[PDB]
């Protein structure tokens, strides 16, 4: 029993974690369950949009994160830098930047420290940002040349890629993320208002469907005249 | 609130209401019985306008 | 004791936010943050050495002459102009008597800063105050 | 779209749903309402009378006491051991008794214009001198002067029962 | 602290009680479960003033449940403790951590750490008691105290007091 009180999901707001709440939410055992001693729902503990980054990168400049898109080569110095926006082709779980001459190019690696510091730079504000949790049971210091710290990089990087009627009702009875399907609508903080069918299936609620398209309420002004 | 599959849902409330020691003012064919007399003290509220069952 | 808080040692450069307040009681500058840290909880003893008169925390001021000693003056003397308010009207006209009596002021104001008598300076403040 | 000041009772910070403003079933805005002891002790024995009262148709500390425990027990259900506590606490720690001595209190203290908050503590807790005030209730400070503060106490007190 | 504060409540209604004097049932269970009730947000909810004018909307049949909804908007006394706010009480325990005093509904706990360094623990005198060369402090002592700090639960208000700044302690 919970003392809390009971209610029905009426809406479910995709969104991003961000790096604080990530670890605010974590509890860490602790994941008896030694955090509650229960009924226990599962504690925390502390690849899809390289698409997106890609198409991000290329519609702003990769140094003050202003906004230019993708087929501009330049800064357009309105407050700017000037330098000239690099190409950006998809390597497997990397990202090249190729700069033209004023003679080969000049190409190198967009370091993923880069591209976040540059997404940090650009000017949803609560739910998902660009720039932006251990499931639980239920479900370079010395040394280290450039070459092994990218490698090593490149093998987490692939490892996180590969890681990612029994009542008397029934008895006389007898267009939102959700519904289309996720990755998209976190984004995008898509606000899914649960009207559809799909939408309270998933969440185990009454559908606006046939005998739920309507609420029955008590009217007491029937209940005196009826004695 | 507007100024002034429904049955098979009334008849299933109020049967399950008789069915717990609800009062009864006339469990499936009690509750039918007081539909039939429109002795049903619930208004349905339409998505809204709230419609009594005994009109 | 130039510019940082003797107990705590935080210098303004690396906390220009930081200011410096005095309790009347022994005029020991001391920085806000350990005034909340020491004296919000209740009255303790100054943290100087040598010093253990009890302050309480409402008792802290802003400290307005850089002087020390002069804002002891000041502060002594307005507790004692407080007591004592003639003018030369309530003499009647004496020029004598009211001169006589502004130099009596002084000298109680001058013995209180020096503290040579004052258990019966103190006592003789009172009287008065009261009569 | 919503997201993640504690409250402080020094610095009239009581939170979001104590705030000096106030809306009503009604929807008219209203002032906070708050309540010194004596002020408290009226209103909850005022309105256990009149339910009670409603019910049928449907002084020393001592016999004060004993009257308010049984009109208690008559007029109230189960769980009402908190009540009980409360209506024991507020008789043995009142100031006023009277409603006339009450309303005086409130309109002596209506003028002086601070927060709600701060004038039931004036009401609540005895004070012989405004440094006393000012360090019980720290909110008084650079709101109200020593002198005013003085006087105001000075008739609080003249006012007390017994 | 005591307040008047306009309050909202959902109480349910059994089946049972569908009948035409449902509204008399729903101020009982208002009374019988608001009152001395202590919700954290609003504090110990007191009294129910104005009980002939209680709004009652029209009450909602949960689906399966079969028990009835009713928003209930009714005015009630509620004591809210705040940090920072001076307090006065009869101790009704007292003990080597600390003694606990009794305002109105709450009970304040004043630690050792917040009691002045003069006062001593002692449980030589029965019961056992606190004592300092000025006074002793033990049950059925007014104190005047101070609230350093609560903590509200769901439904449940805990608070520790201080008694160490000045104009505080045995009255
Ligand atoms: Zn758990
Ligand atoms: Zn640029
Ligand atoms: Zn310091
Ligand atoms: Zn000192």
């Amino acid at each position: 029993y919970s003392s809390a009180p009971l209610r029905t999901v009426k809406e479910v707001q995709f969104g991003l974690f961000s790096p604080e709440e990530v670890r605010a939410i974590s509890v860490a055992p602790r994941l008896k369950c030694q955090t509650c001693q229960e009924e226990c729902p599962g504690h925390f503990g502390h690849v899809g949009f390289i698409a997106k980054i890609k198409k991000v990168c290329e519609c702003v400049c990769m140094h003050c994160g202003k906004l230019l898109c993708k087929t501009k080569m330049v800064c357009e110095t309105r407050g700017g830098c000037g330098n000239t926006q690099p190409t950006i082709r998809k390597d497997g779980l990397k990202l090249v930047g190729s700069w033209k001459k004023d003679d080969e190019p000049e190409l190198r690696v967009l370091s993923t420290e880069e591209i976040l510091n540059i997404f940090k730079h650009i000017s949803n504000e609560v739910f998902s940002r660009p720039e932006w949790p251990v499931p639980p049971p239920p479900v370079e210091h010395n040394g280290a040349p450039h070459h092994a710290i990218e490698e090593a990089e490149s093998l987490l990087q692939f490892h996180v890629a590969t890681y990612m009627p029994q009542s008397e009702e029934t008895r006389a009875e007898l267009t939102g993320a959700l519904m289309r399907c996720l990755f998209e609508a976190g984004a995008s903080a898509e606000l899914d208002d649960c009207r559809g069918v799909s939408e309270n299936v998933i969440l185990g609620q009454m559908a606006p469907i046939g005998t739920g398209a309507f609420d029955v309420m008590i009217d007491e002004e029937s209940l005196v005249k009826y004695m | 609130a507007i100024p002034k599959y429904e049955r098979a849902r009334i008849l299933g409330t109020r049967a399950l209401q008789i069915s717990m020691n609800a009062p009864v003012f006339v469990p499936l064919r009690i509750a039918m019985k007081e539909l039939a007399e429109k002795k049903i003290p619930l208004v349905i509220r339409r998505y809204f306008e709230d419609w009594s069952v005994e009109e | 004791n130039k510019d940082m808080c003797p107990i705590c040692k935080t210098d303004r450069y690396l906390s220009p936010d930081v200011k410096f307040l005095v309790n009347p009681e022994c005029y020991h500058r001391i920085c806000e943050s350990c005034v909340d840290r020491i004296f919000s909880l209740g009255p303790a003893q100054c943290p100087y050495k040598g010093c253990d008169k009890i302050l309480r925390k409402n008792k802290f001021k802003t400290q307005i002459f850089d002087d020390v000693e002069v804002e002891k003056e000041v502060d002594i003397r307005k507790r004692v102009f407080n007591v004592f308010n003639k003018t030369i009207d309530d003499f009647n006209g004496d020029l004598v008597e009211y001169n006589k009596y502004l130099e009596e002021v002084e000298d109680i104001i001058y013995k209180l800063d020096h503290g040579i008598d004052v258990a019966k300076t103190e006592e003789k403040l009172r009287t008065y105050e009261e009569l | 779209r919503r997201l993640k000041e504690e409250e402080n009772a020094a610095t009239l910070q009581l939170g979001q749903e104590f705030q000096l403003k106030q809306i009503n079933h009604q929807g008219e805005e209203e002032e906070l309402i708050a309540l010194n002891l004596s002020e408290a002790r009226l209103v909850i024995k005022e309105a256990l009378v009149e339910r009670r009262r409603a019910f049928k148709r449907s002084e020393t500390r001592e016999k004060e006491l004993e009257s308010i425990d049984v009109l208690l027990e008559q007029t109230t259900g189960g769980n009402n051991k908190d009540l009980k506590n409360t209506m024991q606490y507020l008789t043995n720690f009142s100031r006023f008794r009277d409603q006339e001595t009450v309303g005086a209190v409130i309109q002596l203290l209506k003028s002086t214009g601070l927060h709600p908050f701060e004038v039931a503590q004036l009401g609540s807790l005895a004070c012989d001198t405004a440094d006393e005030a000012k360090t019980l209730i720290p909110s008084l400070n650079n709101k109200i002067s020593d002198d005013e503060l003085e006087r105001i106490l000075k008739e609080l007190s003249n006012l007390e029962t017994l | 602290m005591f307040f008047i504060k306009d309050l909202s409540l959902n109480i349910t209604l059994h089946p049972s009680f569908f009948g035409p004097r449902m509204k008399q049932y729903l101020k009982t269970k208002l009374l019988e479960e608001v009152e001395g009730s202590c919700t954290g947000k609003f504090g110990y909810i007191l009294c129910v003033l104005d009980y002939d004018n209680i709004d009652i909307q029209r009450g909602r049949i949960l689906p399966t449940d079969g028990s009835a909804e009713f928003n209930v908007k009714y005015r009630a006394v509620v004591f809210k403790p705040f940090k920072g706010e001076v307090v006065d009480g009869t101790v009704v325990s007292c003990s080597q951590h600390g003694f606990e005093v009794q305002v109105g509904p709450m009970k304040v706990f004043v630690t050792k750490h917040l009691m002045p360094q003069d006062l001593t623990f002692n449980a030589g005198s029965n019961p056992p008691s606190y004592q300092s060369s000025e006074d002793v402090i033990t049950i059925k002592s007014r104190i005047r105290v101070k609230i350093e700090g609560c903590i509200s639960q769901v439904s449940s208000i805990h608070a520790i007091g201080s008694i160490k700044e000045d104009y505080l302690g045995a009255i």
